[PDB]
RNA sequence: GCCCGGAUAGCUCAGUCGGUAGAGCAGGGGAUUGAAAAUCCCCGUGUCCUUGGUUCGAUUCCGAGUCCGGGCACCA
RNA sequence: UAUGUUCGUUA
RNA sequence: AAAAACCGUAAAUCCUAUCUUUUAAAGGAAGGAGAAGUCGUAACAAGGUUUCCGUAGGUGAACCUGCGGAAGGAUCAU
RNA sequence: CUUUUGAUGUUAGGGUAUUGGCCUAACAUGGCUAUGACGGGUAACGGGGAAUUAGAGUUCGAUUCCGGAGAGGGAGCCUGAGAAAUAGCUACCACAUCUAAGGAAGGCAGCAGGCGCGUAAAUUACCCAAUUCUAAAGAAGAGAGGUAGUGACAAGAAAUAACAAUGCAAGGUUUGUAUUGGAAUGGUGGGAAUUUAAAACCUUCCCAGAGUAACAAUUGGAGGGCAAGUCUGGUGCCAGCAGCCGCGGUAAUUCCAGCUCCAAUAGCGUAUAUUAAAAUUGUUGCAGUUAAAACGCUCGUAGUUGAAU
């Protein structure tokens, strides 16, 4: 008898949106970006 | 597919301390009764 | 009733899905070659694995076999087609050394990079992509397209390719100019 | 089960006993189903 | 079908030869604990089954109904 | 070689 | 050609029997699972009567006792 | 176990297209079986084959081809070279249609399509152009078959950019890196060639047609296994997560969110089954004093094995 708390935390989360941030980069030019970055700056 | 026949809290084991939330669903191809698992947070209150 | 062409899967998936030291290896052979997916470099070790599978039941059979000498040299020259093996390699021992990186050389896209054509090899496939790229009388889209020793000497850019002898540059571009051009005038 | 009874390492009841016991519950289900058939 | 008995909290039970209505459990707040059990404090909740009469006043004394249950039975 | 029981649950 | 009979092929229905599968049931009696019940203290230390086996009887319960074994014993030993 | 009721065989015959207990008459008592007969189960049509395979193996095969069997369940029969035929007939059983009530007619496990069932499966389309069959054989037919429709069952190729200049960083004037700003190109629409039985798709050619290339990639994770956060909020043994170990009572790297990152990618999860993993079924190749496991002991048939010459 104690189920009418079923998803109480969905609930009472506080509701944030996403934002505007910008369109990721897919496919071989996305492998580009991870292949590229593990070398030049660091060291 | 079976029919939902009742949601029931079923308690967790010891080491745990928890209500998971459970429907009884009987089977339309046979009629038996089994327990299935609701996961989810809010999804007991999404199945009447 | 059911079709009758054949199909088969070129790709096998690596199991042990989280190898570190084998998806850093992979990685740079991914952005060092310019390909899309890790999925092709399977197909190529697929198909590595498929050569070398041959080799090795070659081996085991001994000299002057029939078999051996048949497909020995049969898969020896097919080799040599593809470029794979050069002068200095002669045996079946030698296919057995073969690696994904001589494999990946005869993709399309990196023999024109290696050519010239494009200054990268994104800029290969991407250009490969676009249709600008001809194998000798016949223009290919494939940037996985292998070459074989007979058509890096011809290969050159596509006869319909703007940058082959086509339409010279854009046609909205060299309109706007000159209707400006003409008003002012 | 097999020649593992006893074998009281973990603390149980004792195996003669718990052989004794079931044994007379086993004559009490056959004096009952004599009794029925 | 007469002869008896009880109806008291949310459940279960006690009441100077009428005057106050009470314990346990369910029940919130607590006190304790790292937490929780157990323990201990205090809340709450009732025409004392329903009607009628007796009375200055009735849960109590009557009378009846209702439900449920303990003892009835006629000859040869 | 008299008797001498028990220690709630979790972490 | 109707129609009939007789051997045969023989569906189908019924009765009986057997088997297989599923299933009801007063009552009885197990097992498992419960976070925290009552009773004792059986085992692990010589666990306070060494433990254990087979067997038989007895007791609220663990269990106790007899006979014959074992050491997995608390003895590798005048 | 089989054997009255044909079981095994002999003899004679009947029957057949032919041999045969296939059936009949007489006769004899045979036939099979621990090398598993007779039974029971199979969520069992068999094979070619499929998955997984280092090698052995294990599991699957309703389904392209071959063989078998069936046309709601049985049985019977005509024609015919060929059928115990079923878009042939006869009857019963079960369903079921029309009826003026007297009587008629039925068989989608053919192609579509409908109901039901279920976790579970497409169009009541176009055509004989190809393949091939039947015919009185070019010319007609063919839901055979082909063509398209639906179609993330599987399978293959492969977009979601590439490039040049300055700021910034590393370094001895080389790489990465936000601004600009011009080229390239499909996806899209329109027309055409062509394709096609006709049409569609593919391919090719001409027009427009990409800057937030809004023509905007997702799925599932980030404690370990196992790649990737001791970042910020919320909840506070609740809600929830979690295959397993575990997390959650105020600092939650594990829940609910945001950001970031990781993984695979037009694909990515989940359930069940199955293979490897599993040398945890072991012939290769396990284990048996104490982890599970040497029969109490000996004899002994089958079986297995057996000196040298």
């Amino acid at each position: 008898g104690s189920l009418a708390r079923a998803g109480k935390v969905k609930n009472q989360t506080p509701k944030v949106p996403k934002l505007d941030k910008k369109k990721r980069l897919t496919g071989r030019a996305k492998k580009r970006q991870l292949y590229n970055r593990r070398f030049s700056d660091n060291g | 597919k079976g029919i939902v026949v009742e949601k029931v809290a079923i308690e967790a084991k010891q080491p745990n301390s928890a209500y998971r939330k459970c429907v009884r669903v009987q089977l339309i191809k046979n009629g038996k009764k089994i327990t299935a698992f609701v996961p989810g947070d809010g999804c007991l209150n999404f199945i009447d | 009733p059911k079709s009758y062409r054949n199909y088969s899967k070129t790709a096998r998936n690596p199991k042990r899905p989280f190898e570190k030291e084998r998806l850093d290896q992979e990685l740079k052979l991914i952005g060092e070659y310019g390909l899309k997916n890790k999925r092709e470099i399977w197909r190529v070790q697929y198909l590595l694995a498929k050569i070398r599978s041959a080799a090795r039941y070659l081996l085991t059979l001994d000299e002057k076999s029939s078999k051996r000498i048949f497909q020995g040299e049969a898969l020896l020259r097919r080799m040599v087609r593809q470029g794979l093996l050069g002068e200095n390699e002669e045996k079946l021992d030698y296919v057995l050394g073969l690696t994904l990186p001589k494999l990946l050389e005869r993709r399309l896209q990196t023999k024109v990079f290696k050519l010239g054509l494009a200054k990268s090899v994104h800029h290969a496939r991407v250009l490969i992509r676009q249709r600008h790229i001809r194998v000798g009388k016949q223009m290919v889209d494939i940037p996985s397209f292998l070459v074989r020793v007979d058509s890096e000497k011809h290969i050159d850019f596509a006869t319909t390719s703007p940058f082959g002898g086509a339409r010279p540059g854009r046609v909205k571009r060299k309109s706007l100019k000159k209707q400006k051009e003409k008003t002012e005038a | 089960h097999g020649a593992s009874r006893y074998k009281k390492s973990r603390a149980k009841m004792r195996w003669k006993w718990k052989k004794k016991r079931t044994r007379r519950l086993q004559k009490k289900r056959r004096k009952m189903r004599q009794r029925s058939r």
